[PDB]
């Protein structure tokens, strides 16, 4: 380091973050490696308490620092002069010493200086630009979602219609089979009386049935083609949302970072929220 | 309709059939014209055939009920086939009625090859047997007990603030005896104690009747006839059980409001004959190796490939599968990723390795996985966005470890979700096959692997201590205080590692503090076998806990079957019927957190819903309102099918309500889509044309109100039905009350039908408001809220109860003159309150206004509901004030537009302050204002003292789908609005500061 001692005060410490809540700590530690840590004030707002959050096993473990007679420690006895000394001692020595089941060391600080990589009028205009882009992307996104939901409902309706068509065509095919089976012993009756007109009016009904079943098959085929096209559009809409999502998330993060940096700088929120 | 008909002999005949024609006529005229077509002699008799066709829902439903009409069949095409019956007629009639009630056919359950589904269908019938048999045990009394359950409260003890409302602990009642030679009705005013059971009330009423009716001089054994019951006038409420009269909800509400309790004396036999026998019968489908702890290998799962993913090759660089072994929402080990591959060829063929042994797997362990994309590029790389997700139970419903190949169809990512995995979401493959499918392989251990039985688990405990830094093992008093201090903490409080180790090291003394069990269960590492065995041994003998706290164990944080079984047993032995009714929404919602269809909670809920028709009505409607969502469609459909099978003739009433709601939905969908570019008057003419048809009239008249089944909706008053000009296209519907003496309760029942807006948020808000009011009234504060009825019946469609004699503040300020820059003198509300009640009732009007305003101020600030304006707050004539159109809660309009910390939704404007201060030009320096502030402070502290119940109730709706409730971070708003981390004094100071910062007034002591 630089000061090689406790000269790096609590404000100077990269891992100390001051006043943050559970949610922001969980946001910063999400999907991080084992040993990622940051120190924040205790949520109950007493001076000098402090709480350490450590990543292990995919879970955020919460360790409370004690403070008695000017000493600090994870438990009794308290042997460290500050919290910088304790954090350094456990940055160089594993935490398994304090408790064997925490076989990990303090590896990766969450630096508060690492967020400064990316003139109040200038930053205000930049925040306005970022917010405008975020709003545009957001309205595009939820109109895409509405289109997608309606498309899904139409797809479900058309699939049910396909199944209904299948049942109807099966029923008509069994009706044709029954007609064919019944034609065996009764078709030879109108060949001795000399009335071919009876066979003609017999065949009229069979022809009508065949025409109707062919028409139903045609309707089923047309609706299946429409279903194929609509499913293709459904896939296209899903692709477009998948494209839209990550840029929107990153842009929202950038806007929030700018807003937090400008708010901590010391400006009253009346000038910020008026421009939305 | 040009219906083409199919006769069995191959005959095809076109028959012209009226739309309002019964199937008997269709059959008769079908065989009437079946003589002019070829092969008519071979035709059989007309009565030996039935009609079969295909419906719009894609099933071939045989028409065993010929009394139905042609249009009611929902034909896909206008055709009918004539066949012979092959099965039982009444079974298929009941199946069709169930299918209409449910919204999808029963047969598609039989078409399901999942053995768990069929096992559930076969096994839930035992619970159906017990419920139906218990309902018939003491007929006809038990049948009426089921149909008309008592509407009583949990405790007969009377709160002291309303015991003084009684005249020396006595109640005035008016009993209406309807002798009815033609229609004549009489009344008998009585003075009885509050604790008399209805038998004594009947005895005194008959004593009054047998004293001066048809005689004035003396002339079984004149007392205790026993042939009559008590009924609430104007509604279907009855007093059939031996309870104190004050314990019934209607009586105690009358005491609350100082109203006049009106009752009726029906005959016992009339009500007994008013209800029919329940002929419940089983359907057709009822006719029918090594331990996990001997496998020395780490768990591994192969990811084979994915059929397709929906990303663009010009935007997304690579994709990967991210997995993880979870116990509830807590990972049991670190997540494992696959290699990164191009989006065009999603093939991995990779054996993922996890840091957990096989025998250390908990019974409720789940594999959670998601297909994700990495954008990367430039200096700021690593931009990850999930595409699909899915979860698998590592054990099946028969306690068997999964093995072999498995194909999983994944689900779309929920809106507003950022985490790569979704462990809260439900398990199982997506029923839709046009979805990304992920192929997995599980290990094959040369046989079937089963989770060990409870006997060998209990053997493992009482041995683990022998083999083995204050854990793994006369208790000091400073420890005792620490256990209690942890116990009082809210369920979403910060728990440190030291606190968890302290809790586990003192688990054998935590039994004396039974309320600490959730913390102790969160303090055990669920990836350790012996720890779980010891926890099981502790839960086996745990002392019973209150339903308030046992309900907490049914959320997503406690997936273990033993813990949930303990919670369900606690609900069985302590939860009353009215408390079950108050909490039914959450208990229905937490059914989605169960891994298997057949669980103890579903059995308890179905048993309760089949012995109490009031519970069963809301059970049915809550299950039906979310049948559209495919994640729970199958489970809820199965449960609903079982309930409808065993419910009895409430199925007819439910069917009538379903037809009414379907007709309303169709009408609203027509007017909201085809009539967007139209004025309101032509829409209104169209709408009265739509109710002009006799079919819609018959569907929308004569059925029970879904908001309150005790209310009967008679004929529709078309002269008082209108389309509102408000947001969406709501419907104002007015029904007559068919009750003989509706004049005592209300002549007209009015309900708003809303189509387009979600109502789950409003339902939860009104439930919370009702609970807050109950807590305040029990504490000793008479803050009267108005939690009006609201029910969700489907996707963005529901019913809202209307409060009569209510106006919005905008309505009053518009009717009282002035406009715009004209400030209405800010006195229009006070002037209107003075006008609408004058004399000695004026002071009571301001008192009621002040108390209701305090209650709503505290409730709105705590819940963080959307901003209030002069159009979503209503005030009654008597002075009571209430809020409507809740919309959002926990902000959720902010937190995306900016920071906007801890906003005050309901800021007291000057117009309200002059009402509270009774016309004083300066309001903040009056005694009335400081009394109002004291009431607000006491209400805030009273709600703070019961924060655990509200936190638990919010935590059960996380998986419901409401955007406001997706994680515990959303409930952190409630946690911080009540200052739970602070102490009581700084919480009070924080509340006063919050009230000061939105008013700039005298909110500082």
């Amino acid at each position: 380091n630089n000061g090689m001692n406790n000269n790096m005060s609590l404000q100077d410490a990269e891992w100390y973050w001051g006043d943050i809540s559970r949610e922001e700590v969980n946001e910063k530690l999400r999907d991080t490696a084992d040993g990622t840590f940051l120190v924040r004030d205790a949520s109950t707002k007493m001076h000098g308490d402090y709480t350490l959050t450590l990543r292990k096993g995919g879970n955020n473990k919460l360790i409370k620092i004690f403070h008695r007679d000017g000493k600090y420690g994870f438990s009794d006895p308290l042997t460290f002069s500050s919290v910088v000394e304790l954090i350094n001692h456990y940055r160089n020595e594993s935490l398994a010493q304090y408790n064997p089941k925490l076989d990990v060391k303090l590896l990766y600080p969450v630096s508060k200086y690492q967020q400064d990589q990316v003139n109040i009028e200038a930053v205000g205009k930049k925040l306005h630009e970022y917010n405008t882009q975020f709003q545009e992307k957001s309205r595009e996104y939820d109109r895409l979602y509405e289109e997608y939901t309606r498309t899904s409902q139409e797809i479900q309706m058309k699939r049910t219609a396909i199944e209904a068509f299948n049942e109807t065509i099966k029923i008509f095919e069994e009706q044709c089979q029954t007609q064919e089976r019944y034609s065996k012993e009764y078709i030879e009756k109108f060949k001795r009386e000399g009335n071919e007109k009876e066979i003609q009016r017999i065949m009229h009904n069979y022809d009508k049935l065949k025409s109707r079943i062919s028409e139903i098959i045609d309707s089923r085929r047309r609706l299946e083609e429409d279903l194929k096209k609509q499913a293709a559009e459904y896939r296209e809409i899903d692709k477009r949302m998948n494209s839209i999502k990550p840029d929107l998330i990153q842009l929202r993060k950038t806007r929030d970072q700018y807003l937090m940096w400008l708010t901590q700088k010391g400006v009253r929120q009346k000038k910020l929220n008026e421009w939305l | 309709i040009l219906v083409e008909c199919l006769l069995p002999n191959g005959m095809i005949v076109t028959l012209e059939c009226l739309r309002e024609a019964t199937l008997i006529t269709i059959k008769h005229e079908l065989f009437k014209e079946a003589r002019k077509y070829p092969l008519h002699q071979l035709l059989q008799d007309e009565s030996s055939y039935i009609f079969v066709s295909v419906t719009q829902e894609a099933e071939r439903e045989e028409f065993f009920d010929e009394t139905r009409r042609l249009c009611d069949l929902r034909l896909f095409q206008p055709f009918l086939k004539v066949i012979e019956p092959v099965g039982n007629r009444e079974e298929k009639i009941l199946n069709r009625e169930i299918g209409f009630a449910i919204g999808m056919p029963v047969c598609e359950f039989d078409m399901v090859k999942d053995p768990e589904v069929q096992d559930f269908r076969r096994n839930i019938l035992n619970v159906c047997k017990e419920a139906v048999d218990l309902r018939d045990l003491n007929s006809p009394h038990s049948r009426a007990m089921y149909v008309y359950p008592p509407n009583v409260e949990s405790s007969p003890e009377l709160p002291k603030h309303i015991y003084n409302k009684l005249d020396k602990g006595q109640i005035i009642v008016v009993i209406w005896v309807i002798v009815s030679p033609n229609n004549d009705k009489q009344k008998y005013t009585l003075k009885i104690n509050h604790d008399c059971v209805p038998e004594q009330v009947i005895a005194e009423a008959i004593r009054k009747k047998t004293r001066s009716m048809l005689l004035s001089s003396e002339q079984c054994v004149l007392e205790y006839q026993g042939k009559y019951i008590l009924k609430v006038c104007g509604c279907d409420e009855y007093f059939l059980e031996k309870y104190p009269l004050s314990q019934y909800k209607y009586i105690r509400s009358c005491i609350m409001l100082g109203r006049m309790p009106n009752l009726m004396l029906m005959a016992k036999e009339s009500l007994y004959s008013q209800l029919p026998m329940d002929c419940f019968t089983m359907p057709s489908y009822s006719r029918r190796t090594k331990s996990l702890w001997v496998i020395n290998s780490a768990l591994r799962i192969k990811i084979l490939c994915a059929t397709y993913v929906n990303v663009n090759i010009r935007d997304i660089d690579k994709i990967y599968v991210r997995t993880g072994i979870y116990h509830g929402g807590e990972p049991l080990c670190d997540n494992v990723n696959t290699q990164r591959v191009p989006c065009s060829n999603p093939r991995w063929n990779e054996w993922l390795n996890y840091d957990i042994y096989i025998p250390d797997l908990p019974r409720a362990a789940r594999l959670c996985l998601s297909i994700c994309s990495v954008k990367g590029r430039k200096g700021a790389k690593e931009e990850h966005c999930p595409l699909a997700w899915g979860n698998i139970n590592l054990f099946d419903y028969t306690d068997t470890l999964v093995s072999g190949k498995m194909a999983l169809n994944l689900w779309p990512v929920p809106h507003g979700l950022e985490d790569l995995l979704n462990p809260i979401g439900v398990t199982g493959s997506n029923p839709n096959k046009e979805t990304p499918c992920l192929e997995l392989e599980f290990d094959w251990f040369s046989s079937v692997v089963k989770f060990p039985d409870m006997s060998v688990i209990e053997e493992h405990a009482n041995w683990s201590v022998s083999r083995e830094s204050n854990r793994l093992a006369e208790l000091r008093e400073n420890d005792k205080e620490q256990l209690k201090a942890i116990s009082t903490r809210d369920p979403l409080s910060e728990i440190t590692e030291q606190e968890k180790d302290f809790l586990w090291s003192h688990r054998h003394y935590c039994v004396t503090i039974p309320e600490i069990l959730p913390k102790l269960l969160l303090s055990v590492k669920w990836n350790s076998r012996d720890e779980v065995a010891q926890m099981y041994c502790l839960v086996k003998d745990w002392p019973p806990i209150k339903p308030e706290q046992a309900m907490e164990l049914l959320d997503c944080n406690y997936p273990d079957p033993m813990v949930r079984g303990f919670a369900v047993r606690c609900l069985e032995k302590y939860l009353t019927d009215d408390k079950l009714s108050q909490y039914l929404i959450q208990l229905v919602q937490v059914l989605k957190y169960e891994q298997y269809l057949d669980n103890l909670l579903v059995r308890f809920l179905l048993k309760k819903a089949l012995t109490n028709q009031r519970i069963g009505h809301f059970f049915f409607w809550h299950l039906k309102s979310e049948m559209h969502n495919k994640t729970v469609s199958q489970r809820f459909g199965l449960l609903l099918e079982s309930y409808c099978r065993a419910c009895g003739m409430y199925l007819k009433h439910l069917n009538r309500q379903v037809e009414a709601m379907e007709k309303l939905i169709n009408l609203t969908d027509i007017l909201k889509q085809e009539k967007k570019d139209e004025t309101q008057k032509v829409q209104m003419k169209f709408l009265v044309e739509q109710m002009r048809r006799p079919d819609f009239m018959d569907a929308l008249q004569g059925f029970l109100s879904p908001l309150n089944p005790a209310h009967q909706l008679g004929n529709l008053r078309l002269e008082e039905c209108r389309i509102m000009s408000s947001a969406k296209r709501p419907l104002w519907l007015n029904w007559e009350n068919p009750d003989i003496m509706s004049e005592l309760l209300f002549q007209n029942n009015e309900i708003i039908f809303k189509n387009g807006d979600d109502l789950r948020q409003d339902m939860l808000t009104l439930q919370i408001i009702r609970i807050m009011e109950n807590i305040w009234q029990n504490q000793g504060l008479d803050l009267r809220m108005l939690p009006y009825g609201c029910l969700s019946i489907g996707d963005c469609v529901g019913l809202i109860e209307v409060v009569r004699n209510s106006h919005t503040i905008m309505q009053i300020q518009c009717k009282g003159g002035l406009k715009g820059a004209l400030q209405f003198n800010s006195h229009t509300l006070h002037q209107w309150l003075k006008d609408k009640n004058k004399g000695e009732i004026y002071d009571a009007a301001i008192d009621l206004f002040t108390r209701s305003c305090a209650g709503y101020c505290v409730a709105t600030f705590i819940l963080g509901i959307g901003d209030r304006h002069n159009s979503n707050i209503m005030v009654k004539d008597d002075g009571q004030l209430f809020h409507i159109d809740f919309g959002h809660f926990l902000d959720h309009k902010k937190k995306k537009f900016g920071y906007k910390r801890e906003r005050v939704p309901f800021v007291l404007t000057q117009d309200f302050l002059i009402v509270i201060s009774k016309g004083a030009q300066e309001c903040t320096k009056t005694r009335e204002f400081e009394r109002f502030q004291e009431m607000c402070y006491k209400a805030y502290l009273a709600i703070r003292q019961h924060a655990n119940l509200f936190i638990n109730l919010f935590s059960m709706m996380l998986g419901s789908g409401m955007p406001e409730l997706q994680s515990f971070d959303d409930i952190a708003y409630i946690r911080k609005t009540l200052a739970l981390d602070k102490t009581e004094q700084e919480a009070l100071e924080y509340f006063m500061k919050q009230m000061n910062d939105a008013h700039h007034g005298g909110w500082t002591t």
